RNA sequence: CGCGACCUCAGAUCAGACGUGGCGACCCGCUGAAUUUAAGCAUAUUAGUCAGCGGAGGAGAAGAAACUAACCAGGAUUCCCUCAGUAACGGCGAGUGAACAGGGAAGAGCCCAGCGCCGAAUCCCCGCCCCGCGGCGGGGCGCGGGACAUGUGGCGUACGG
RNA sequence: CAUCUAAGGCUAAAUACCGGCACGAGACCGAUAGUCAACAAGUACCGUAAGGGAAAGUUGAAAAGAACUUUGAAGAGAGAG
RNA sequence: CGCCGCAGGUGCAGAUCUUGGUGGUAGUAGCAAAUAUUCAAACGAGAACUUUGAAGGCCGAAGUGGAGAAGGGUUCCAUGU
RNA sequence: CGACUCUUAGCGGUGGAUCACUCGGCUCGUGCGUCGAUGAAGAACGCAGCUAGCUGCGAGAAUUAAUGUGAAUUGCAGGACACAUUGAUCAUCGACACUUCGAACGCACUUGCGGCCCCGGGUUCCUCCCGGGGCUACGCCUGUCUGAGCGUCGCU
């Protein structure tokens, strides 16, 4: 019954809420998890980044965020062809492409070829086979130059 | 008169025992157990009594093979090979 | 009743068989505790389940 | 003056036979002194004696079943027995060889985009 | 203090595990200091009572410096008996008194190839150790 | 199990609170009062060097 | 449709559920014959099914199978997925074709009712009271 | 008025395999109330919940757009925060009620059919020899069987080839 | 005008876990409490059956668990230890 | 256990309250359906009730007799307490 | 004087509160995350020198082997056990074994009755009796053999 003055209130507890009651006691706990996966995983991939593949920078869909620009999911196709990265080799090398984004503009497709071009100068290759060099990189850029990167790869700012 | 003098005239069991599940509850005329259902191919168990489920559910017997898995799991179920002999 | 089967006369058998006291020598066992048999079975008393 | 599994190995089916059948008879002797008052002397033997012939017949069994493993080793097909019993899951899984074969289309994949180890510079 | 997160410091737990204990770790629960002489001789301090080894009781009723020769090792109660460490009970027939075989020094080991065996290796143990904090 | 076991102080409170336990424990006065025996103490903001 | 299975009509209950006929059963008559095709042989994986004819009484289907063990499956990758002890009994669990398409999964504005992979999945996410350890 | 080939079927304690039943906390597919609230009660609510049936796995399901958007555009799925007790539904009463964008955990992509080309290039089984037994493979041989043109394999799949 | 390309298929990770195996811990309960069950507990017992379902922990450091005498047929006592 | 804080499954005369125990009632109601017992002896610490013998009675063959079915499940039979 | 009754106290009973104890629970967290026709879960019946229950085990039955350990087990008894021509006990457990029901599988069960193939015995091969062993469920895939069809054809 209300009583004077009040706020009508309409509590959602009418559908039997305390059988499907989520407790957060294994939080701390799933967060030691994921940390450890986190550091299991950059041990794994030993000098490649910790983070993972270089992302595209993207501008934010709507009228509320067009202001800001953040990670996309993979650099596009057309900006790989006049990179002059096959789309094949890009993922190998850590570069994430996504084949479904299309550029509608020349601005940022302009934006994330220069951001390919620089990424693929600060990338050491060690050769396939470490006794023999081909095409990848010299042994002095790679002797103790090749550090495991942390955070994102060349992360957005705006 | 349904009382006392009705109970003498019980002479004739309904239920004998199960060859499946062991309980007295195989009605003989029907041919079922009312308890595990033998003649059916699938036990009898029902949600609406937990704890006629957790009377006969694993652990409650023997487990004589379960207890050899939950021992061989531990060694990845090693076969055919023998400790070092001394 | 005379007339009974095979499976029956096992089972009645059991029931004979573990219907008796506990042997003298195990209330003398280290940490015991155990006094008497408490699934003593008497004909007139207690009907068996078949 | 007992019987140790690691001596009876060497001995042939025909001598562990019979040294089953001399456990046998004191045995049914040991049953009878039993039930005839005897002495503790003689009913400590039973336990004894059932060991023994315990003993005996693993010894059998088991140089009957090592024998058939190796007379059925590179054999296509072996009795259900003396196939590996893992669990039943695991016994129908696929094996090793059609667990790791490529199709050539995931061949090339691999061959001609091989995954690269690099770094980045800061 | 405890730092392994697999040991367990619960006291209903290890209370379970010293209760229950097999037989074959009850021997090790059931081991007792050497004398002076003997620590000095071997580089051991404890050693697992055994059937035939002679101790002195150190503390209860039958203290002294009388040697006795170990008669029983009762694993099942957690107690030894020892030669003249008796009483008479109400008919006049002697009983064995049960002691803890914490409560007792080995002066003579019973030895055999395995005692010496385990005396060279807790020996050795114990020299790495004085090598290793060197 | 749900029974809000947890409390979240605000970060500016929790840092407050150190420095009022730091600067408390700075006074002779205060120390004593917790009774920890510093009678013979040289000096009570009490700093040893580094090879400690 | 679905006659429900109520003796002489009788759904004790409110109006709201005195529906005899007029019900609809939420499967399609192709994953029937799918799940059909799929208890009966049970030693062997439903793929997919297809129509293939009609009547007023009867529709009729055509119901791919595969044998798990044989070794033209076994040995064969592109195959191999089938023979894996997940996908014993897709027609079961709504896994194939004609099994999915009853379940509301899609993409986009119209499928809102199984995000989380299922109806199921969506409903005890929206109804599952999140209590952090800090309120 | 016989002998063959095929098609469609049948039997076998035929050779070799596979399924059944249990557990079922979590997961998938169905089926599915009423108590209760509405101060009565029928729609509504309880609730797509309890009970019922089926099917799995160490996770399951989902999943690489017949998507979101309307922007200077984002870009598989799943989970968390927020959106939001909001848009909306509702005897518009009691009550019910998401999504997009944003920030994070994680991050991974692909394969057929078809259209075509390549002397069916393809696969299973049984014997024989050899290297090994471990989740039974490799290599070679068989004018040895079968499958398969009513279509096997290689290339190739919308990101075009 | 924008956006995708249905009616075929696979796919790890992050996510869930009141059953199971093995562990660790607690501002929890302390034998009418905490699991029904600290114990020969899903036992005894009840019901034709589906099913229902308890009560019940503590000598002492050590049995050293009262030898022996005496009254009584014994239970039980008086001495003694 | 005191003091400064913190946290509650935190205070009992009631609920025809729950579980356990104990009173008065009270040495009370009662041990009254189907005719019935008596003498002697034995064993035995002890005899209205056991056993033997002697009487007097009852069931009166549709039995208070002799055997079975169902059901019970060792109750059967010896010996001992 | 007593008896009886009441009150209070001492002692003794009856009763099992209180307190102290705790090899039990409850709650949270972690890591694994594993059953079954090669017969599961479950049930029944058996198994110890003295053993009813619980526990353990399966006619090899309170356990065999192997490995580690290294002198016990114990309520009583008995007997081993040079602890080196190897070893009590316990633990581990990879070898072996694992009765009857049970998805339960020759048919059937509140009972019982088959069939086929080998082996042994009475026979002294011929098929009758006794015993032993191996098979004999349903569905389904690939292949095989034997077939059916006034199904479509070919040759004659
Ligand atoms: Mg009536
Ligand atoms: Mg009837
Ligand atoms: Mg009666
Ligand atoms: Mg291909
Ligand atoms: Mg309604
Ligand atoms: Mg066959
Ligand atoms: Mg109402
Ligand atoms: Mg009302
Ligand atoms: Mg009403
Ligand atoms: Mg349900
Ligand atoms: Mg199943
Ligand atoms: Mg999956
Ligand atoms: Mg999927
Ligand atoms: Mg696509
Ligand atoms: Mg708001
Ligand atoms: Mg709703
Ligand atoms: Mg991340
Ligand atoms: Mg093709
Ligand atoms: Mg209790
Ligand atoms: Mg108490
Ligand atoms: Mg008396
Ligand atoms: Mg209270
Ligand atoms: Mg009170
Ligand atoms: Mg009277
Ligand atoms: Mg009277
Ligand atoms: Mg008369
Ligand atoms: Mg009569
Ligand atoms: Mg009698
Ligand atoms: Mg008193
Ligand atoms: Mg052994
Ligand atoms: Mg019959
Ligand atoms: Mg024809
Ligand atoms: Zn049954």
């Amino acid at each position: 019954a209300p009583s004077r003055n009040g706020m009508v209130l309409k509590p959602h507890f009418h559908k039997d809420w305390q059988r499907r009651v989520a407790t957060w006691f294994n939080q701390p706990a799933r967060k030691i998890r994921r940390r450890k996966a986190r550091q299991a995983k950059a041990r794994r991939i030993a000098p490649r980044p910790a983070s993972g593949p270089i992302r595209p920078i993207v501008r934010c869909p709507t009228v509320r965020y067009h202001t800001k620009v953040r990670a996309g999911r993979g650099f596009s196709l057309e900006e790989l062809r006049v990179a002059g990265i096959h789309k094949k080799v890009a993922r190998t090398i850590g570069i994430s492409v996504d084949p479904r984004r299309r550029n509608k503009s020349t601005e940022s497709l302009q934006a994330n070829v220069q951001r390919l071009k620089e990424y693929r100068s600060k990338l050491i290759l060690f050769p396939r086979k470490p006794s023999a060099p081909k095409k990848g990189d010299s042994s002095a850029e790679e002797l103790k130059l090749a550090t495991q990167l942390t955070g994102p790869v060349m992360p957005v700012r705006n | 008169t349904k009382g006392t003098s009705s109970f003498g005239k019980r002479r004739n069991k309904t239920h004998t025992l199960c060859r499946r599940c062991g309980s007295k509850a195989y009605h003989l005329q029907k041919s079922t157990c009312g308890k595990c259902g033998y003649p059916a191919k699938r036990k009898r168990k029902y949600n609406w009594s937990a704890k006629a489920k957790r009377r006969n559910t694993t652990g409650t017997g023997r487990m004589r093979h379960l207890k050899i898995v939950y021992r061989r799991f531990r060694h990845g179920f090693r076969e055919g090979t023998t400790p070092k002999p001394k | 009743s005379s007339h009974k089967t095979f499976r029956i006369k096992r089972f009645l058998a059991k029931k004979q068989k573990q219907n008796r006291p506990i042997p003298q020598w195990i209330r003398m066992k280290t940490g015991n505790k155990i006094r008497y048999n408490s699934k003593r079975r008497h004909w007139r008393r207690t009907k068996l389940g078949l | 003056a007992k019987i140790k599994a690691r001596d009876l190995r060497g001995k042939k089916k025909e001598e562990l036979l019979k040294q089953l059948d001399d456990l046998k008879v004191e045995l049914s002797q040991l049953r009878v002194a039993k039930v005839t008052g005897g002495a503790a002397s003689k009913l400590s033997k039973i336990r004894v004696v059932r060991k023994s012939i315990a003993r005996v017949l693993t010894v059998i069994n088991q140089t009957q079943k090592e024998n058939l493993r190796k007379f059925y080793k590179g054999k296509k097909y072996k009795p259900l027995d003396l196939r590996p019993k893992k669990t039943r899951a695991m016994r129908r899984r696929l094996n090793k060889h059609e667990e790791n074969l490529k199709t050539k289309k995931q061949q090339r994949k691999e061959r001609l985009y091989p995954l690269r180890k690099y770094a980045v510079k800061a | 203090m405890k730092f392994n997160p697999f040991v367990t410091s619960d006291r209903s737990k290890n209370r379970k595990r010293h209760f229950n204990a097999p037989s074959h770790i009850r021997r090790k629960i059931m081991s007792s200091p050497l004398s002076k002489e003997l620590r000095q001789k071997y580089n051991v301090r404890s050693m697992p009572i055994r059937k035939d080894d002679e101790v002195q009781v150190v503390r209860g009723h039958y203290k002294g410096q009388q040697i006795g020769k170990v008669v029983q090792v009762y694993r099942k109660k957690y107690v030894i008996y020892i030669e003249r460490v008796q009483r008479e009970k109400a008919n006049g027939t002697t009983v064995h008194v049960g002691i803890h075989p914490s409560k007792v020094v080995i002066t003579r080991l019973k030895l055999d190839k395995d005692r010496k065996k385990i005396l060279e290796r807790k020996a050795k143990s114990r020299q790495v150790g004085k090598e290793k904090g060197k | 199990t749900w029974r809000r076991w947890h409390r979240r102080v605000n970060t500016t409170q929790k840092r407050y609170a150190i420095c009022s336990a730091l600067a408390a424990s700075a006074l002779p006065a205060l120390v004593m009062s917790k009774g920890h025996r510093i009678e013979e103490v040289p000096e009570l903001p009490l700093v040893v060097e580094d090879k400690v | 449709g679905r006659k429900r299975p109520v003796p002489k009509g009788a759904t004790y209950g409110k109006p709201v559920h005195h529906g005899v006929n007029q019900l609809k059963f939420a499967r399609s008559l192709q994953s029937v014959a799918e799940e059909r095709a799929g208890r009966h042989c049970g030693a062997l994986r439903v793929l997919n099914s297809y129509w293939v004819g009609e009547d007023s009484t009867y529709k009729f289907f055509e119901v791919i199978l595969i044998d798990p063990f044989h070794k033209a499956i076994r040995r064969n990758p592109d195959t191999q997925w089938i023979t894996k002890p997940v996908h014993k009994h897709r027609e079961m669990r709504g896994l194939t074709s004609a099994g999915r398409k009853s379940r509301g999964l899609g993409k986009g504005h119209k499928f809102h009712h199984t995000i989380g992979g299922s109806r199921r999945a969506a409903w005890r996410r929206r109804n599952t009271l999140q209590l952090h350890r800090y309120r």
